[PDB]
């Protein structure tokens, strides 16, 4: 048991997760990534893990 | 004594003496201050995540 989830939710100055700069590399340096779902339509409920 | 004290109070501003300044860590519209675009400033204030 070595991937241990973790539940994170952006509503406080804890977390500022923010998008990723389309340079060719994942993101700013020392940061660990993530992961979050995005809703398409009010209707549907597929959302890419982006 | 209200010309006194407005004459104490008549320093418009103190010049910044750094970084650490406090009126740089809190910037407000008051004082607006920015860097061009890319500039090698931009690369280093992308790590500084404080």
């Amino acid at each position: 048991d070595n991937h241990l989830s973790i539940v994170t939710l952006e509503e406080a100055p804890f977390v500022i997760v923010e998008d990723i700069d389309p340079l060719t590399e994942t993101c700013v340096r020392n940061t660990v990534p993530c992961r979050k779902f995005v809703k398409i339509n009010n209707s549907t409920n597929e959302g890419m893990n982006v | 004594a209200n010309l006194a004290a407005f004459l104490v109070l008549d320093r418009p501003e103190e010049r910044i003496t750094g970084i650490n300044d406090p009126r740089l860590r809190n910037p407000s519209d008051k004082f607006i201050y920015a860097t061009v675009k890319q500039s090698s400033v931009d690369i280093y204030f992308r790590r500084q995540v404080c």
